[PDB]
RNA sequence: AAACUCCAUAUAUAUAAUUUUAAUUAUAUAUAAUUUUAUAUUAUUUAUUAAUAUAAAGAAAGGAAUUAAGACAAUCAUAAUGAUCCUUAUAAUAUGGGUAAUAGACGUGCUAUAAUAAAAUGAUAAUAAAAUUAUAUAAAAUAUAUUUAAUUAUAUUUAAUUAAUAAUAUAAAACAUUUUAAUUUUUAAUAUAUUUUUUUAUUAUAUAUUAAUAUGAAUUAUAAUCUGAAAUUCGAUUAUAUGAAA
């Protein structure tokens, strides 16, 4: 048989995805909210001084035009502040499959669920 | 020379202070800030009148990295849960000692200028204290006087004086009738070899007379004691003393000055250290109830226990050393009973009015106006500033070419 | 509603092509820094879109 | 032009760093506790100095060990340790290095500027 | 050879009484791709086709090792076997010295020659990974350099941990503020301003100068410290002073 459960929204109407990139991990909470977004409790202005960085977590929302639908618990650990906002960025278009699986192959055609393969190589 | 009457020499950050770029905005017809009508401008962006801008110019309200040369003239948000909020508190409270605090770029800065600006429309004298690091730096000229056993810092207190001066009514300051006599040295070089001295007599001259004596640097600082403590017994008009980036004060106990055993000088040593300690502590009392005490934190500061201690929110840990831990501030600081505004974050609401002001300035690109919902606009720019931040949402709309 | 809506831009090709030029030793803040900031000159002196 | 003892300094230059620039003996830290003696605050330029404040560093530089008789207190180390037929006063007398440096290669500096009569 | 296989990546199950906590993890087992399908275009050996683009599904994008021969190189101070030579010495031990010498030449590195770049400061402490600790890793504190303190170095003392537990160890750049010679593009004295951390005006603010500064840190003096029984030839670190070439 599969070894695949469809996805549901938990108890308190959070989806939950992981999202990894170069060293960096992520786990965000997806709620429906009004665009509230928080990284490990700090605001993220606080935690990625990049607009770039701020930027690509904002580009799954921005494909699915839901950038003010949804609030958004981001925890992250690991590598630095590309790598983390990216990995939340990869752990958000996971997440928001759950609420409308009509939209996976848009966020598919934007990059979004593709997980970046590309590490740190020693020289060989 | 290399360097033309018009040519831009300096960095970015000055370049953009002082190259006068504002000349080429469009001239827009705002309301204009009344508290007494805040009704009428709550949540919507207003211009300060012609009065306020004088004033506030010569106190140092606006400051380089605010983005003001986008604009005519600064603007600012009148704010249900900023504005109005703080100048309600400052009106009822009997005490009216405040520190303004919040995230980096949250609008403390703007706040103090609302409050100057209520200050100057309600008959009120100002003394502002913009950049404390500046008496603090080791960058003018310092003396000990014997008298006040206080090192006095004659270049700085010039120019904080004339500011007094230019930035109030001078109807208010002539309304107070000195109330001592006082005699300095004379330094105008018109009469200096004739009058020894310039004597002013009480019932007489005004407050207005003792901020135009030119003296010697050597008796600056004794005209420094004398200007605060006639504006201190006089109950006539109310004195709003301010001091922006106050945490620079917290966090340097002892400034770059040292004294003749190359130690370096407490900063409660200086006549303007003890001075701004003395009004905020209360030793120096104002007769009029009406007089305030509005300070406000600076995110280019480095952050330590002191202030945090002081306003109650965290235990007092006395093995903390006392690079991060000053108890002689946070003793000052209780004994005057200094509270807290925290300056709260924007709402969608208020980014929508921001944003809306923003696109009849002509300041947005075309990237934001063309081929995008308005609505799509508010949201991503209240998610990029990160739900609030008045400085990240200015530098997502015209700093981030991306 | 969303079948009808081109995938928003990731990034802009000219200013990412003109960044990295200007960008040495992986310092890409500074040089959208120094892009940033001298577009946002442009615009205070041309009053048009830099 | 500030004339210090025969040193000529630019008016723009910080005393504290010009001190301890033209100054033979005189360093970062010792300039300092001058400035600090004579009440000149930490950036003060020299154009701003009085004369007699300029009397007065000249005043303090002749109180202390420099110029002339801060060299001759090494040219005279090093010669005591020629006389005494060290290993390392020969490595002086040779223009070679003192301190264990190799010669196979480099060892330049050493043959320009190592001798017993050292600037 | 390839397939296969392992690693990486995605997913599933199991394990952890979620205080050895990183469950956003650890490591055993299994699955997955050497991707798949429709459509249009251009070629073709034109068919059940390749190159293309378009649409759809997918996390899927990278590596590793691998045969036997043939021709040739190295003393292997990285193992042998024989022959050959020394046997009071070409074997063995100790003390000291040398391998660190210095004309020229060559290879490979390090630090520099300043403003798309260097220096300070950033304590409810921005953000890593992979390793190490019984022939140990050394916390916090105190003392001295040394100044309120911090910072840096050493001493005193030796907490915890022989370890998913405690320690080496608050990563750094980033980012923000301040400063920065050449540069009169500065600073100061007055006056001035609706640029006030700032503008403007008038005065002084040196000349020298194709040039080496507040760049650079070689060389050298003196004092102290660390390891060791021992730092002279010939080690490392710190302070004050020196400040070469470029
Ligand atoms: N009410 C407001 N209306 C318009 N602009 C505002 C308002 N509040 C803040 N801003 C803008 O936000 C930016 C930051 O403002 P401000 O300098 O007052 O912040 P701050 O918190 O005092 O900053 P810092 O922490 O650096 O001292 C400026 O561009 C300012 O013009
Ligand atoms: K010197
Ligand atoms: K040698
Ligand atoms: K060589
Ligand atoms: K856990
Ligand atoms: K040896
Ligand atoms: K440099
Ligand atoms: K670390
Ligand atoms: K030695
Ligand atoms: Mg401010
Ligand atoms: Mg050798
Ligand atoms: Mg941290
Ligand atoms: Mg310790
Ligand atoms: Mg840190
Ligand atoms: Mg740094
Ligand atoms: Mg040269
Ligand atoms: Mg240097």
């Amino acid at each position: 048989s599969n070894n695949i459960k469809i996805k549901t929204l938990d108890e308190f109407g959070r989806s939950i995805a992981v999202g990894k990139r170069k060293s960096s991990t992520a786990k965000v909470f997806v709620v429906r909210g009004t665009g509230e977004i928080l990284v490990n409790g700090r605001q993220l202005n606080d935690y990625f001084l990049k607009m770039k960085d701020r930027e690509s977590i904002m580009y799954p929302l921005q494909v699915i035009e839901s950038v003010g639908k949804y609030n958004i618990f981001a925890t992250t650990s690991g590598g630095g502040p590309t790598g983390q906002a990216e990995s939340i960025m990869h752990a958000i278009a996971k997440a928001l499959v759950v609420f409308n699986p009509l939209l996976k192959s848009r966020l598919h055609k934007a990059g979004v669920l593709t997980r970046d393969y590309r590490h740190v190589e020693r020289k060989k | 020379k290399r360097v033309t009457p018009g040519s831009l020499y300096k960095n970015w950050t000055n370049t953009t202070h002082t190259a006068q770029l504002q000349q080429t905005a469009v001239p827009l017809a705002l309301p204009i800030f009344n508290f007494d009508d805040i009704s009428k401008t709550l949540n919507k962006v207003v211009s300060y009148s012609n009065k306020q801008y004088k004033s506030l110019h010569h106190l140092g309200s606006f400051k380089k990295s605010q983005f003001n040369e986008l604009f005519q003239k600064p603007v600012c948000l009148v704010r249900e849960d900023a504005t109005n909020s703080f100048l309600k508190k400052l009106v009822s409270h009997p005490v009216k000692k405040f520190i303004i605090t919040g995230e980096p770029g949250v609008g403390k800065t703007v706040l103090l200028s609302q409050a100057h600006a209520y200050a100057v429309d309600s008959k009120q004298i100002i003394i502002n204290i913009s950049y404390p690091e500046l008496f603090l730096n080791g960058r003018n000229d310092f003396s000990y006087d014997d008298d006040l056993k206080l090192f006095i810092q004659p270049m700085y207190l010039k120019k904080l004086i004339r500011k007094i001066l230019k930035a109030n009514d001078p109807a208010l300051l002539k309304s107070i009738e000195l109330s001592k006599d006082y005699k300095f040295s004379n330094a105008n070089p018109k009469n200096a070899s004739v009058k020894p001295f310039v004597t002013l007599n009480k019932t007489k001259n005004t407050v207005l007379d003792l901020l135009s004596v030119m003296t010697h640097p050597h008796n600056r600082g004794k005209l420094m004691k004398a200007i605060i403590d006639e504006l201190s017994v006089q109950s006539k008009v109310p004195i709003m003393f301010t001091v922006d980036n106050f945490s620079k004060v917290l966090t340097t106990a002892y400034s770059a000055y040292r004294n003749t055993e190359n130690k370096q000088i407490y900063s409660l040593d200086l006549q303007m250290g003890k001075l701004m300690m003395d009004i905020i502590s209360g030793e120096t009392k104002f007769a009029n109830g009406e007089s305030s005490t509005i300070l406000a934190i600076s995110g280019v500061d480095r952050t330590n226990k002191t202030l945090p201690v002081a306003l109650g929110k965290i235990p007092v840990d006395p093995y903390v050393t006392r690079y991060h831990y000053e108890p002689k501030f946070v003793e000052l600081l209780q004994k005057g009973n200094v509270t807290e505004f925290e300056v709260p974050k924007l709402n969608k609401q208020e980014v929508n009015e921001l944003i809306d002001y923003y696109k009849q300035s002509n300041v947005l690109l075309d990237k934001d106006i063309t081929g995008k919902k308005w609505e799509n606009l508010i949201d991503e720019k209240y998610f990029l500033s990160g739900n609030g931040n008045p400085r990240e949402l200015l530098k997502s709309l015209v700093l981030s070419h991306r | 509603a969303l079948k009808s809506v081109p995938i928003p831009p990731r990034k802009n090709a000219t200013l990412d092509h003109i960044t990295n030029m200007i960008m040495r030793h992986g310092k890409k803040e500074k040089a959208q820094t120094i892009l940033s900031r001298a577009l946002y000159l442009v615009y205070c002196q041309t009053r048009q879109d830099p | 032009v500030v004339h210090i003892l025969g040193k000529g300094f630019k008016g723009k230059e910080v005393i504290k760093i010009a001190l301890a620039s033209k100054f033979y003996g005189i360093g970062k830290t010792t300039a300092e506790k001058i400035c600090s003696k004579l009440g000149l605050y930490p950036w003060m330029r020299m154009h701003q100095l009085s004369e007699p404040q300029i009397m007065s560093i000249a005043s303090e530089l002749s109180t202390m060990t420099i110029e002339g008789d801060a060299r001759a207190i090494v040219k005279d180390n090093i010669a005591l340790k020629r006389k005494i037929g060290s290993y390392s006063g020969m490595r002086h007398t040779l223009h070679l290095p003192v301190r264990g440096q190799h010669t196979r290669n480099n060892a330049k500096t050493a043959r320009k500027l190592n001798k017993i009569d050292r600037r």
